């Protein structure tokens, strides 16, 4: 478990950083990055599909 | 070098040094049985199990004891062991019972 | 996440030893047999804690979703090509995390 | 009126000597000679229904029973006039017991199920299979007197375990344990069908991914 | 055999002190696993040791 904790944060700091991939669309490019913030909307939406795991 | 070697040094052991007693002498254990002779010619019967822990969990058996076809476990005995009273005889039964090369079928 | 809340509380119940016992529990087609130190812990884990039985099956059901869902996510990261240039040691870590993955739920169910 | 068994000797020339023979003397092609055997292997073998058998393979499988109303007890007795073999048990009414084989320790019969039976069977009594065909049956619907002469008659492939090997306590104990064990709740939710870890994974693979991956779908834009 | 033995009101002088257990004759002496159990849980109860003075 701590060998497993250790690499999940790695893995998780380095999809951070290195922003994440996506797929081609209308105005997406290979230099911006399209979708929502995390401010109002992607930190429910990840706590609510978490909650919908648990259950 | 050093540090590493002290570390994984605790761990390590020989699977051939002789530690069991035997009638040649003493033998590694990947060789030994316990079907194995212990003072050149002692009795080593087929005791089979009974289930239950009053006085017997394993006892003798005499070859009218089965038909033309049936089959049975069994394991060695060495009356020297005796029934499963002390704690004694009870250690050496339980260590009987768990031997990853004792049982035998009888057909 | 859920199988670190699960095992914290399943530790405080459990005796990992390889001793003989005879059972003398609460579960009686299995009164007087001779069993390990580890299987009787298990067995007052199941009969004899409010609520032990529900929390191992949930421990249980989670290691399964676990390897599922990383088998899953390794399917997406393959086909949608999402591994090349910039990614290869996030592809490593990956790997290395799947292997321990299994090897970790096979020492815990024995 | 157990001087009867002209009944018994009129049934069998007419449902068993096309593979038996006239005088039970094993048809060189199909069948066994059948003299030596008791009450006991027929009524096993025609109980459950495996006997008259047609064409005859790897495993005659269990059927439907085509004789009652006292003619497999009038079969067993012209069985056993021609040999010796074992006897079916009786109450002390005449029928055959039922209640009577059920001991009363569960611990020594488990002990002895896991050692002598559930090799072939399983931990708690579901099928298994054996090589080329041939396969072990389940235990549920099996009474107490087929067990018992199951174990004691010992059937195609099956071990014959008689009573000098298996007291008459081990058989009830045994006997005892099986109807316990095929009768008991699962306490812990619906049991997947008495086997290991294969419906488990088929049982997440095919109820929890799908939440999940449907979850999925639900909350996330697809583009 | 014996991990406890009965006692006497003359096995002792006029300044002596001894450590004392209960003892019960139907615990019978260390030989069988049965008695074996009952003597180990009597010599570990946090309440059985008394002083004879
Ligand atoms: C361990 C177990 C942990 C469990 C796993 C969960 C953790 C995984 C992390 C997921 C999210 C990460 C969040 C994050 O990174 O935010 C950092 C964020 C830094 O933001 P940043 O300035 O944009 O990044 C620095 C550079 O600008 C970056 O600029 P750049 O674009 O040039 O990037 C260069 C990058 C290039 O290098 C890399 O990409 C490799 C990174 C891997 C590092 C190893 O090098 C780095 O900067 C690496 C930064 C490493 C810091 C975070 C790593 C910690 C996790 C490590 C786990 C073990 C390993 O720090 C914050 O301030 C977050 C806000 C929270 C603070 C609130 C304080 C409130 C008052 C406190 C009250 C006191 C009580
Ligand atoms: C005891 C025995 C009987 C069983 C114990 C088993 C054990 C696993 C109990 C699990 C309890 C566990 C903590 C349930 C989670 C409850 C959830 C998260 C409530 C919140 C859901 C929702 C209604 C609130 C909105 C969530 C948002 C607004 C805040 C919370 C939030 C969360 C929770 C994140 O995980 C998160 C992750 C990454 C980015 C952001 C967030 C985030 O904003
Ligand atoms: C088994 C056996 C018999 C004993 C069991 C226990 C045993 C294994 C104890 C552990 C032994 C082990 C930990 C030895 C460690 C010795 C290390 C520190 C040798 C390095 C010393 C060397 C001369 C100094 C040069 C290294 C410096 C320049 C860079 C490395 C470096 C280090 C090492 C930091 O700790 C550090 C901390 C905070 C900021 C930066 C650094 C940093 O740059
Ligand atoms: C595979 C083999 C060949 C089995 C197929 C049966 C065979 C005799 C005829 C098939 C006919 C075929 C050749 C023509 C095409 C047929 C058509 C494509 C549809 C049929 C496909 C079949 C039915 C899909 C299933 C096949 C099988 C390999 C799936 C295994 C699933 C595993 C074993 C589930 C395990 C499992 C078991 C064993 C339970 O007892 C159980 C009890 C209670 C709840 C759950 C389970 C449970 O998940
Ligand atoms: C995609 C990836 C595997 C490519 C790797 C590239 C390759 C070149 C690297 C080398 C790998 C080597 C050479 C060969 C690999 C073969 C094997 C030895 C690999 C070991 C581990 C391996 C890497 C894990 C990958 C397996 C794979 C990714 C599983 C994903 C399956 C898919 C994508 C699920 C989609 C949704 C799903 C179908 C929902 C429906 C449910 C169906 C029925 C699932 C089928 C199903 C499955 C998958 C079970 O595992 C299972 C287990 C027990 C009982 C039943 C089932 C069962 O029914
Ligand atoms: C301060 C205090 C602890 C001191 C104690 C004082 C002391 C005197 C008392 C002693 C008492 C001791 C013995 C015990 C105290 C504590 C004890 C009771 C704890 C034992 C176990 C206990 C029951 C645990 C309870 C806690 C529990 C209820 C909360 C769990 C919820 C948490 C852990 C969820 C966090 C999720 C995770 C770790 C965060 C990761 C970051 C988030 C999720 C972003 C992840 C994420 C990233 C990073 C992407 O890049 C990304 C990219 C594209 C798509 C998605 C994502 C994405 O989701
Ligand atoms: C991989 C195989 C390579 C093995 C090389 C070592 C060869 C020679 C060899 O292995 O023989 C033992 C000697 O061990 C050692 O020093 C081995 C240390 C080398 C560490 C290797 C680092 C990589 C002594 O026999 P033994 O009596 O069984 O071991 C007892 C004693 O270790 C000691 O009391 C204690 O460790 C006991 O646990 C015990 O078992
Ligand atoms: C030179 C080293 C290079 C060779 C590569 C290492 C291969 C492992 C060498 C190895 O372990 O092989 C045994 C040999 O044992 C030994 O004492 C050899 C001495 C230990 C050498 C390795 C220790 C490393 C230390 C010195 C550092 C075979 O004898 P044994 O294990 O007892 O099994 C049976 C009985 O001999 C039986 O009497 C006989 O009848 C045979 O059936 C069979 O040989
Ligand atoms: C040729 C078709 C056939 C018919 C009809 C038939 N049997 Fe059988 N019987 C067999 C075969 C084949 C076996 C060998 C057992 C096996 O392999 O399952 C057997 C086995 C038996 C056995 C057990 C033999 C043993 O050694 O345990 C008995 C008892 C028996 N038959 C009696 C009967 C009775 C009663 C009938 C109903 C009148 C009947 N048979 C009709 C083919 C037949
Ligand atoms: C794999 C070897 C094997 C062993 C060991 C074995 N069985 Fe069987 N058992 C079989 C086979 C094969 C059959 C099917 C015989 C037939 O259909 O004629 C069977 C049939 C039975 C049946 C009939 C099931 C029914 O529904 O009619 C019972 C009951 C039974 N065995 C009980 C036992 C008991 C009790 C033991 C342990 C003493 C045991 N068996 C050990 C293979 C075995
Ligand atoms: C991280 C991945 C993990 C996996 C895949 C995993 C898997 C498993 C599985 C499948 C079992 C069998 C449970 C049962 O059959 O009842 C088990 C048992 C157990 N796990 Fe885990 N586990 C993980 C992490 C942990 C952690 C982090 C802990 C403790 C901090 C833990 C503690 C335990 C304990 C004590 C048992 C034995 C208790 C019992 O069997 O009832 N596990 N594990």
């Amino acid at each position: 478990p701590g060998i497993i904790l250790a690499l999940i944060g790695l893995h998780l700091a380095l999809v951070w950083f290195q922003k994440h991939t996506q797929f081609p669309g209308p105005g997406r490019t290979e230099h911006n990055v399209v979708g929502v913030r995390v401010m109002p909307v992607f930190a429910f939406k990840s706590g609510a599909f978490f909650a919908a795991i648990v259950g | 070098l050093g540090t590493l070697v002290a570390f994984a040094g605790g761990l390590i052991k020989n699977p051939w040094k002789p530690v069991v007693p035997t009638a040649e002498g003493k033998k590694a254990v990947l060789w030994t049985s316990g079907w194995t002779p212990r003072y050149q010619g002692e009795t080593i019967y087929l005791a089979r199990a009974t289930g239950t822990e009053d006085g017997p969990p394993f006892i003798k058996m005499r070859p009218e004891d089965m038909d033309a076809g049936g089959m049975e476990t069994v394991f060695p005995w060495r009356e020297s062991d005796g029934d499963g009273t002390t704690v004694e005889s009870h250690h050496k039964l339980q260590e009987i019972a768990m031997g990853i090369r004792n049982p035998v079928m009888l057909i | 996440v859920v199988l670190l809340i699960t095992g914290v509380y399943l530790t405080l119940f459990f005796d990992p030893s390889m001793v003989d016992v005879t059972y003398n529990g609460v579960y009686q087609p299995l009164r007087g047999v001779e069993m390990s130190r580890a299987y009787q812990s298990a067995l007052d884990i199941s009969f004899e804690v409010r609520g032990g039985l529900f929390v191992r099956q949930i421990h249980h059901w989670a290691a399964l979703m676990f390897a599922a869902a990383i088998m899953v996510h390794l399917a997406r990261i393959f086909f949608t090509g999402a591994f090349r240039r910039p990614r290869e040691t996030n592809w490593v870590i990956g790997s290395l995390l799947l292997i321990l993955a299994m090897f970790e739920g096979y020492f815990g169910y024995s | 009126s157990s001087a009867l068994l002209r009944t018994g000797k009129q049934l069998f020339d007419t449902s068993c000597v096309s593979c038996h023979g006239a005088n039970l003397q094993g048809v060189p092609d199909h069948g066994p000679s059948l003299i030596g055997v008791g009450e006991a292997a027929v009524y096993f073998q025609v109980s459950t229904g495996r006997m008259p058998a047609m064409r005859g393979e790897a495993q005659a499988p269990r059927k439907d029973p085509i004789f009652d109303e006292a003619q497999i007890d009038a079969i067993g007795a012209y069985v056993q006039a021609n040999g010796g073999g074992p006897t079916v048990v009786r109450n002390p009414d005449g029928s055959i017991a039922t209640q009577s084989l059920r001991g009363n320790d569960l611990g020594r019969g488990g002990d002895l199920f896991r050692l002598n039976c559930a090799s072939c069977h399983n931990f708690t009594g579901k099928g298994g299979a054996l090589s080329s065909g041939k396969y072990a049956p389940d235990l549920a619907p099996a009474n107490e007197q087929q067990i018992l002469t199951a174990m004691l008659t010992g059937p195609q492939n099956m071990p014959k375990f008689s009573n000098r090997q298996l007291s008459f306590e081990a058989k009830k104990d045994i006997i005892a344990y099986v109807k316990v064990a095929t009768e008991a709740r699962q306490p812990g939710g619906y049991l997947l069908g008495g086997f290991g870890p294969a419906p488990e994974g088929m049982a997440m693979w095919i109820i929890g991914m799908v939440a999940a991956i449907g979850l999925a779908l639900w909350i996330g834009a697809r583009s």
